[PDB]
RNA sequence: UUGACUCUAGUCUGGCACGGUGAAGAGACAUGAGAAGUGUAGAAUAAGUGGGAGGCCGCCGGUGAAAUACCACUACUCUGAUCGUUUUUUCACUGACCCGGUGAGGCGGGGGGGCGAGCCGGGCUCUCGCUUCUGGCGCCAAGCGCCCGGCCGGCCGGGCGCGACCCGCUCCGGGGACAGUGCCAGGUGGGGAGUUUGACUGGGGCGGUACACCUGUCAAACGGUAACGCAGGUGUCCUAAGGCGA
RNA sequence: GGUGUUGACGCGAUGUGAUUUCUGCCCAGUGCUCUGAAUGUCAAAGUGAAGAAAUUCAAUGAAGCGCGGGUAAACGGCGGGA
RNA sequence: CUAACACGUGCGCGAGUCGGGGGCUACGAAAGCCGCCGUGGCGCAAUGAAGGUGAAGGCCGGCGGCGCGCCGCCGGCCGAG
RNA sequence: GGCGCGCCGGGCCCGGGUCUUCCCGGAGUCGGGUUGCUUGGGAAUGCAGCCCAAAGCGGGUGGUAAACUCCAUCUAAGGCU
RNA sequence: CGCGACCUCAGAUCAGACGUGGCGACCCGCUGAAUUUAAGCAUAUUAGUCAGCGGAGGAAAAGAAACUAACCAGGAUUCCCUCAGUAACGGCGAGUGAACAGGGAAGAGCCCAGCGCCGAAUCCCCGCCCCGCGGCGGGGCGCGGGAAAUGUGGCGUACGGAAG
């Protein structure tokens, strides 16, 4: 579910990714926290691809 | 974003100067790409930042002073502009738009904006160019230095931004402090936080 | 009992999970490369934005405009194609799962050996692997080869391998990510359950409403007054058919 | 698990009731069955959009209903006036 | 018979009242006592859905406000139909 | 039988304050959706089945669902008394 | 081919133990009605009740906060008075219906896994000697066997803790 969420974040569908995580995780606060840690993981992937 | 990434980015460019070793004035530049801000909708952003860095400093100023301005502005070697010169180039308006081509940003005193809106103010605001006010402190020492680099984060219909900060030989800590305050006020001027920007990229003019 | 009311085991169908493996077909995308970025004024085919002051040996001005033009990497859109993310359809795979058979008895490759086909004794491709005139018998190894023990080349007693090929990862087959189960969802559901099936009345039922109201009579000159007494009416209609004035 | 130590000359569910002679008409109704593609109808889940979210809206759309064939040795039915 | 309520009557105290629960000291598992054990119940206040508010007034002296004779605010007097 | 006294043998050879440096937590569980039962618990108090299924300045509670934001309060999914 | 380790899994009338069943007033876990009330009846009510099933003890269960609160704040559980027939639920009909705070009975707190550091520093069993033996225990000796590194013991547990 979080691989598909990071796919939606690479496409940058943030509202769809947040609704996807809040359906398949539970509360909206947990959805926000997991969305921002997946965005952090994806930024670290972009830095790894950069340098 | 964290801090060590921009530390390593500025370190990488300050030792990667040897990629070019320019024939020009050596300086870097901030550029911003962001993800889904719609252009046709309202609540666009148009915000000046106050910056005590002056990171570019090669900058050309023209001030428009009232009384108590003349020989002191000419002794700090800033051109005094007068009502006779405003009517001199208000009889035809076209040469001061090339003065927006020579000079970037002006400065004004406090009374002249009844003389200005006759024809030439709305005629020559068509460059992004209106001269900046002073206050009743009546000082030009360092007030011109901080009213330059009041950086306009201006919204356009295009989804891209570029910020004019940084040269190669200022101090490292003051430069990372500069772009620290730059990117945090830019995120705070955006409609939402760090998700709203798609890329932070710091690389240089060449 | 059913066309009553409310539901029910069962059954049909959909979704989710168990539930995986490849190859094609349609994409939607991300990504690398590639080229238009043709209003007018303007040496002009100016997409936008900010930095920008000299390489190489256009330009910083100026010209017109809403808006420039060395150089750098910025993000936008449009069109062809490479690559890897997912959805979908078909064809396969088997390993979960199911079915049958047996005392789970020779499965799959390969090696060896006979019968034909065609080339110059040869190989390749293929096939076969020993039972059909008879209401018989059929096992517990003969033969071979190599070791070994006891007694005196002779006697007696043993062991191992070919005979009965080798190697393997599911016992063989047959289905297969669907049957199926677990949980929701809709349909069907007197097979089964629980219950209901008004009142008044010259017995009850059928009829009628005398069950909520209105007029005249009853009703005996205040009011009141009964029957399934009498003659009748109502569940509406009106932007005026309400309110004034003439 | 029974039929089943079974396999359409069987098992299971019906009606009618030996033999002879026949077995007429009707599929409109109620059933049963066949087909899934005109407009329909259609739950949960999935999808998309709006919104700060709960939420709302939209599209897609299984069976069954509808619609369309078959069937009376299925339940049944089979006129009137001059 | 137990519980709850209502009214009437008897009794104690009375804007209070009650220890029923706890504690301290044969009949007696009774009885007495607690008071800085009245916690609490009921009563002493009502109304409102709720925010909430929450049960006399008059006269005198002073400082049309005008085409607050009313009186706004301060000092005195009478005072609870 | 218990409380007292003494001997032999055996076990432990234990602590408190200050400073400095380290370290710290229970997962098919919390939670969400749906369904059923229970509850005074009412946009679901608790329990369970199925599906989804975490996080670590986190998580739960804060009696009306939800989003933003300060607070307050505890530390679940281990055990004894 | 054989031998030897470990892992999974069998067979023992092996050595030593343990569980089974009964009573069941009180207690714990599950299952669970209908009479009855609603002047009918279907939601409710009877009612988490009767019946059924499993499991104990001298008491069981609970129990040291993922608590109550919103105050100047209390502080495990259990029981009594009260909160209160209140808040609330309910064809909002009949009916149902707790808790907090307060006063009392009682009063007690603790231990792991984890994070670690100490040469497994830990434990069980058999043989022999001494003592005690009708609650098989205390000490010594075995180059006796075994468990355990897939983790025993010591310190340490949210009130912080460890080491120097
Ligand atoms: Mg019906
Ligand atoms: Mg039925
Ligand atoms: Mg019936
Ligand atoms: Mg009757
Ligand atoms: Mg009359
Ligand atoms: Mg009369
Ligand atoms: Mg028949
Ligand atoms: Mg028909
Ligand atoms: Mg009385
Ligand atoms: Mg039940
Ligand atoms: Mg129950
Ligand atoms: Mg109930
Ligand atoms: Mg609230
Ligand atoms: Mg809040
Ligand atoms: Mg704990
Ligand atoms: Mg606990
Ligand atoms: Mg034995
Ligand atoms: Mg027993
Ligand atoms: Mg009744
Ligand atoms: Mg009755
Ligand atoms: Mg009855
Ligand atoms: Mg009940
Ligand atoms: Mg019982
Ligand atoms: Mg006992
Ligand atoms: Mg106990
Ligand atoms: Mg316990
Ligand atoms: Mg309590
Ligand atoms: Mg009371
Ligand atoms: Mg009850
Ligand atoms: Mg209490
Ligand atoms: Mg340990
Ligand atoms: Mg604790």
């Amino acid at each position: 579910y979080e691989r598909r969420a990071m796919e939606l974040l690479k496409v940058s569908k943030d509202k769809r990714a947040l609704k996807f995580i809040k359906k398949r995780v539970g509360t909206h606060i947990r959805a926000k926290r997991k969305r921002e840690e997946l965005s952090s993981v994806l930024a670290a992937m972009r830095k790894a691809a950069a340098k | 974003v964290s801090r060590d990434t921009l530390y390593e980015a500025v370190r990488e460019v300050l030792h990667g100067n040897q990629r070019k070793r320019r024939k020009f004035l050596e300086t870097v530049e901030l550029q911003i790409s962001l993800k889904n801000y719609d252009p046709q909708k309202d609540k666009r952003f148009s915000g000046t930042v106050r910056l005590k860095s002056t990171p570019r400093p090669k900058f050309s100023v023209c001030v428009l002073g009232d009384q108590q301005h003349c020989d002191e502005a000419k002794a700090v070697d800033i051109p005094h502009m007068d009502i006779e010169a405003l009517k001199k180039l208000n009889k035809n308006k076209k040469l001061v738009k090339k003065l927006a081509k020579k000079y970037d940003a002006f400065l004004a005193s406090e009374s002249l904006i009844k003389q200005i809106p006759r024809i030439l103010g709305p005629g020559l605001n068509k460059a992004g160019k209106f001269p900046s006010l002073l206050t009743h402190n009546e000082n030009m020492v360092a007030k011109v230095d901080e009213v330059k680099s009041t950086i306009k984060f201006q919204m356009k219909k295009v989804l891209c931004l570029a910020v004019a900060v940084g040269h190669v030989k200022m101090t490292d800590d003051e430069l990372v402090y500069n772009i620290h305050l730059a990117v945090n006020f830019l995120v705070s001027l955006l409609k939402k936080n760090w998700q709203n920007v798609r890329a932070l990229y710091i690389k240089s003019t060449m």
